[PDB]
RNA sequence: CGCGACCUCAGAUCAGACGUGGCGACCCGCUGAAUUUAAGCAUAUUAGUCAGCGGAGGAGAAGAAACUAACCAGGAUUCCCUCAGUAACGGCGAGUGAACAGGGAAGAGCCCAGCGCCGAAUCCCCGCCCCGCGGCGGGGCGCGGGACAUGUGGCGUACGGAA
RNA sequence: CUAAGGCUAAAUACCGGCACGAGACCGAUAGUCAACAAGUACCGUAAGGGAAAGUUGAAAAGAACUUUGAAGAGAGAGUUCA
RNA sequence: AGAUCUUGGUGGUAGUAGCAAAUAUUCAAACGAGAACUUUGAAGGCCGAAGUGGAGAAGGGUUCCAUGUGAACAGCAGUUGA
RNA sequence: CGACUCUUAGCGGUGGAUCACUCGGCUCGUGCGUCGAUGAAGAACGCAGCUAGCUGCGAGAAUUAAUGUGAAUUGCAGGACACAUUGAUCAUCGACACUUCGAACGCACUUGCGGCCCCGGGUUCCUCCCGGGGCUACGCCUGUCUGAGCGUCGCU
């Protein structure tokens, strides 16, 4: 279990940190698993969710294998919006339904130099850990 | 079509003041539009122009301050805003030289009877 | 805050209690009555080699 | 009164400016917990500090 | 001495505190003079003082002051101690020679009132109830 | 009449706003604040009102300079330096 | 009619209008509004027309 | 009010004692801090003895304790003189000295 | 009957520095009650406490014996355990009340004045140059100013010191 | 023992401050006065006194539309697991 | 279950006391869903220049002006309003 | 028959107890232990496109720069932002900036009024008007300059 005397296991402290986290660490909180193919290709497991990557929902009402592009990462409400994940409201207009990024899986990453760099950094750390633990 | 600090630092005083004046004139026009209704784009540009003014002014002030620091470097007496501002007590306390200089009696003691490294067998 | 939260016990009594607990741990009826599911343990004072 | 000092007039100006209702769009913000301006002052109900 | 500063001599209380005259200040006139010199020249440090004359109504002292920020004082070891922040208003904390004499400090059987640094320190130590963890 | 009729005669303010401490306790005729004692150099403060002390103690306001001091203490009050440029 | 800084007096208002609008002004009357703003009625010189000056300012 | 037989007791609790009560909840923390300071000091003086200088053999003063013997503050100058050690080199080589102690015997 | 030296004072928006006010849990110096207890109450108690005033620092204060002792002697200060609710104080009533020795935590010692010797050996400030900047120092130069024999510096301090 | 001069770290104290960790504690009349735009609203000339007030739902999906009424307010319908 | 207990809520009283100091209102019309009270016109009265008139000081602080609303407030009402 | 009253039950009101929850306290412990004339604490007033409070900030005003990060902020709108001819946001914070009172400092304040030295304009060097900048508190130390004394003297 936890042995570091400078990280707290207090429930109220952890909840306060989570709900008052600034956006640059809400980004880390709002991470999603990669698909099995992406986990094979890039030697990484998880990834913070991003504006223009394609995900599929694995929990809730919108479960399915249909792939949808993320269209908004609402970090204040800790949710993301996906293309066809929406519902009709009373007056006939459609509204996106926000779902937690931990309940999706990323099937294609929006790739630029920064995402690539973070990918190799995570892969190198995992490889160093594997070599230390072998 | 924003302005950055990096390319402003290259420029000199005349065109920096010219650009500050242009920004102030455009801000006055935007305030006129704001009071006469205007458009949402012109309302939103007010913050852009205000921050651009802040950028130009901070570049001007930083250049002037570092020029003054260069001018007063190596001088006995410096302006108070150029002197360090650690803390009032930190400025009152003794400096490194007079903090560690000793008396002749003290250093004769240290020379004659220095502390020795020793071990004691059980 | 000065409720006297702590109690001091005699060292001899503390050693006595340790001895009693150790002696009770070697009786299968008492360890079973603590609900420890020893029905296939080969020998209750279970001793293993130093390789562990 | 009609005769007043600049400090008093400025104080009354600030009180006037902050005695107004809340904007409508405030109640649509995330986690608002604000229904109305609870610091509204009426000139006849409660009197100012000065 | 120190006349009690009460209106019309009325000290409303038990008769043991009715005293107005024949009362004496706890600190000496030399200490009072040192305190006055330091309070006027608050930018200086009182070192000591000495007696130079007296009348039936006045006592005259001379107080030695040190400017702690002068370079002659500041560059000299064995004098740098007076320049430390802890050594300001010694005459007001009772740390000069004259002000120290009223505190009852000293070694031995005559000075048991101040074992621990001062009367208040000794009183706190002797009147504090030590409640250990294990009673 | 010592009550309702006499309450009609109060039209002259004893106290006004104090330029220190901003409280409506500046006695005009005595020219002194009953809360802070403004013409006096030192702040009026008494140990028989801890509630009054904690109403106006340090930290009840802005602490514009003390916030910066508390932040700057964590790095040894460093000055004249900048982060290594990129 | 302008809304000016509360610390600006009549001379400063006159010179500011003269500089940044290139018009000559006859006089300046100044009040402080109940909301705390300062309002300046700047009467222009007879040879300057307030209507088209307001046009080129953009407040017609 | 006394009640039958008992001891005449005199509690010293007439003096507002609850303002000055010293609890000891920081006793284990104090012990840990003292141990850490001891270990840091022992590391700092690396080959030198951790407890410090040698102390002289010293008989206890009064008639209750003169049969016992303990450790003093420092070796007397007469002891150092007849042992051939300088009183300014003894403290350098780790010998505690006590200039105000005399040797009666 | 003017010009100098010194002394004692004064002015300056003089050159360069410093103090003021805040917080105040802990600490230092003063001032300082009454409720209360005594089954009343005045000494006593509450209490050297509350309130009041001043002054600090990360701790402060204390501190290297004009000490304890009476022993076969200990050996600066501070803190803990104990001494000890004891010696003692007290309408000897109610009540109050330490210290030494002992065991530990920590442990560290020193500097002047004075007596003297040494051609004031001493110190501050202002210019000039070089090495630095980062808390403003180092080195040198000035028939450059001032402090200072009404006493600066080196040796030296009761454990003795000097030649 | 050597007063009437001076300095001196450690062990010690810490209901204010900065930043942490924890609890056989309290659980919205409790726990700080203050879980919330709280030393706020408000009261007093002033010194000063000083509250009340947590909870839709997983997600606003916060009831489109029709209908009576001038409206508040209703009847249907609709969202929701509710 | 009690403490003229603390805080909060709710009854009977009870659709009760009461909405009675300073002479007084009426007719028609307009707006309006709605008029004893609003507006206009007509009539009858009152203040009667030491005023129920016209203006200031202190105090208030936006109550001033226009437009709109009809939830609450104006102890009946309101189409009116500080 | 009905009304009314009482008891009990169902349903509906009124009210907010109970229960469950908890970004709050309370207590203990730890490590640091840092304010201010280079203008503190405190106060006032301002600052957002739509902003009253809280919060943040100071006329560069819900923030500039720099560094780290790396695509958002979000109630609505707007517009940035090739994320490499460099970057949204957030965090950090060492550069810069920091209105008026306040120890508060030219004098004074329930108002206001000066003096000195420069600079710019109207003047067309001379000092009148306007604007801008910098000074102008008390105490006190060292030094400096100017002095005072039928204080002690020297020379004349
Ligand atoms: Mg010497
Ligand atoms: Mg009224
Ligand atoms: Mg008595
Ligand atoms: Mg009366
Ligand atoms: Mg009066
Ligand atoms: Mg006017
Ligand atoms: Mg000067
Ligand atoms: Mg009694
Ligand atoms: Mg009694
Ligand atoms: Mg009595
Ligand atoms: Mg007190
Ligand atoms: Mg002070
Ligand atoms: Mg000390
Ligand atoms: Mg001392
Ligand atoms: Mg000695
Ligand atoms: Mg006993
Ligand atoms: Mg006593
Ligand atoms: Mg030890
Ligand atoms: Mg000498
Ligand atoms: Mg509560
Ligand atoms: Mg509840
Ligand atoms: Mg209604
Ligand atoms: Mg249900
Ligand atoms: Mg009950
Ligand atoms: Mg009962
Ligand atoms: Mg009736
Ligand atoms: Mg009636
Ligand atoms: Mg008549
Ligand atoms: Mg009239
Ligand atoms: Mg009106
Ligand atoms: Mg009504
Ligand atoms: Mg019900
Ligand atoms: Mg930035
Ligand atoms: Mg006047
Ligand atoms: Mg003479
Ligand atoms: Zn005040």
């Amino acid at each position: 279990m936890k042995f570091n005397p400078f990280v707290t296991s207090d429930r109220s402290k952890n909840r306060k940190r989570h709900f008052n986290a600034p956006s640059h660490i809400r980004r880390k909180i709002m991470s999603s698993p990669l698909s099995k193919e992406l986990r094979q290709k890039y030697n990484v497991r998880s990834m913070p969710i991003r504006k223009d990557d394609e995900v599929q929902v694995v929990r809730g009402h919108y479960k399915g294998q249909q792939i949808g592009k993320v269209v908004q990462v609402y970090r204040k409400k800790y949710v993301i919006y996906i293309e066809r994940v929406q519902r009709e409201k009373a007056n006939g207009t459609t509204v996106h339904v926000g779902i937690h990024p931990s309940k999706v899986v990323i099937t294609r990453l929006k790739l630029d130099k920064d995402r690539k760099k973070i990918l190799e950094r995570k892969a190198k750390s995992r490889q160093v850990g594997k070599e230390k633990g072998k | 079509a924003k302005i950055k600090a990096r390319d402003l630092r290259g420029k000199k005083k005349e065109e920096l003041l010219k650009q500050l004046d242009d920004l102030k004139v455009e801000l006055s026009q935007l305030r006129v539009a704001k009071v006469t209704g205007g458009a949402a784009s012109k309302l939103s540009k007010i913050r852009v122009v205000r921050k651009s003014i802040a950028r130009v002014l901070t570049v001007i002030n930083q250049t002037q301050k570092e020029n003054l620091r260069k001018f007063y470097k190596g001088k006995k007496y410096k302006p108070l805003d150029l002197r360090p501002k650690k803390t009032r007590a930190m400025r009152r306390r003794l400096n490194k030289h007079e903090e560690n200089l000793k008396t002749k009696k003290q250093q004769r003691k240290e020379r004659l009877y220095p502390l020795r490294k020793y071990a004691v067998k059980a | 805050t000065w409720r006297r939260w702590h109690r001091r016990v005699n060292t001899t009594q503390k050693r006595y209690a340790i001895c009693s607990a150790l002696a009770a741990s070697a009786l299968p009826a008492l360890v079973m009555s603590k609900g420890h599911r020893i029905e296939e343990v080969p020998e209750l004072p279970l001793v293993v080699e130093d390789k562990v | 009164s009609s005769h007043k000092t600049f400090r008093i007039k400025r104080f009354l100006a600030k009180k006037q400016k902050q005695n107004r209702p809340i904007p409508q769009w405030i109640r649509m913000k995330t986690g608002n917990k604000i229904r109305y301006n609870s610091k509204r002052r009426h000139w006849r109900r409660t009197k100012l500090g000065l | 001495g120190r006349k009690r500063p009460v209106p019309k001599g009325a000290t409303y209380g038990k008769p043991v505190h009715h005293g107005v005259n024949q009362l004496k200040f706890a600190r000496s006139l030399q200490s009072v003079a040192e305190e006055r010199a330091g309070r006027h020249c608050g930018a200086l440090r009182v070192l000591n003082s000495y007696w130079v004359g007296e009348d039936s109504t006045y006592k005259f002292f001379e107080v030695i002051l040190i400017d702690p920020f002068h370079k002659a004082i500041r560059r000299n070891p064995d004098t740098q101690w007076i320049t430390k922040p802890v050594h300001k208003h010694r005459e007001m904390r009772g740390l000069t020679s004259a002000g120290r004499k009223s505190r009852g400090l000293g070694k031995g059987h005559k000075f048991h009132h101040t074992i621990g640094g001062s009367r208040r320190a000794a009183w706190r130590r002797r009147n504090t109830l030590q409640l250990h963890r294990y009673r | 009449t010592k009550g309702t009729s006499s309450f009609g005669k109060r039209r002259n303010k004893t106290h006004t706003l104090c330029r220190r401490c901003g409280s409506k306790a500046y006695h005009l005729q005595k020219s002194t604040c009953g809360k802070c004692g403004y013409p006096a150099k030192r702040k009026r403060k008494y140990n028989w009102s801890a509630k009054a002390k904690r109403r106006n103690t340090t930290g009840t306001g802005r602490m514009r300079h003390l916030k910066i001091v508390y932040r700057r203490f964590r790095h040894g009050f460093r000055e004249g330096t900048t982060p290594k440029p990129k | 009619v302008f809304i000016v800084d509360v610390k600006a007096n009549k001379h400063q208002i006159k010179q500011a209008v003269k500089k940044l609008y290139d018009i000559d002004v006859a006089k300046v009357n100044t009040l402080i509004r109940p909301d705390g703003e300062k309002k300046a009625y700047v009467r222009l010189a007879p040879d300057y027309d307030a209507l088209d000056v307001a046009n080129k300012i953009g407040i017609i | 009010a006394p009640s039958r037989n008992g001891m005449v007791l005199k509690p010293h609790f007439h003096k507002d004692w609850q303002r000055r009560v010293a609890t000891w909840f920081n006793q284990p923390a104090r012990k840990i801090r003292r141990r850490k300071a001891r270990q840091a000091k022992a590391r700092r003086i690396a080959p030198r003895p951790a407890s410090g200088p040698i102390r002289p053999i010293v008989r206890c003063p009064t008639v209750r304790y003169h049969t016992k013997v303990r450790a003093g503050r420092g070796f007397s100058l007469e002891e150092l003189r007849v042992a051939g050690i300088h009183k300014k080199v003894a403290r350098t080589i780790g010998i505690s000295v006590d200039p105000r102690r005399r040797n009666k015997s």
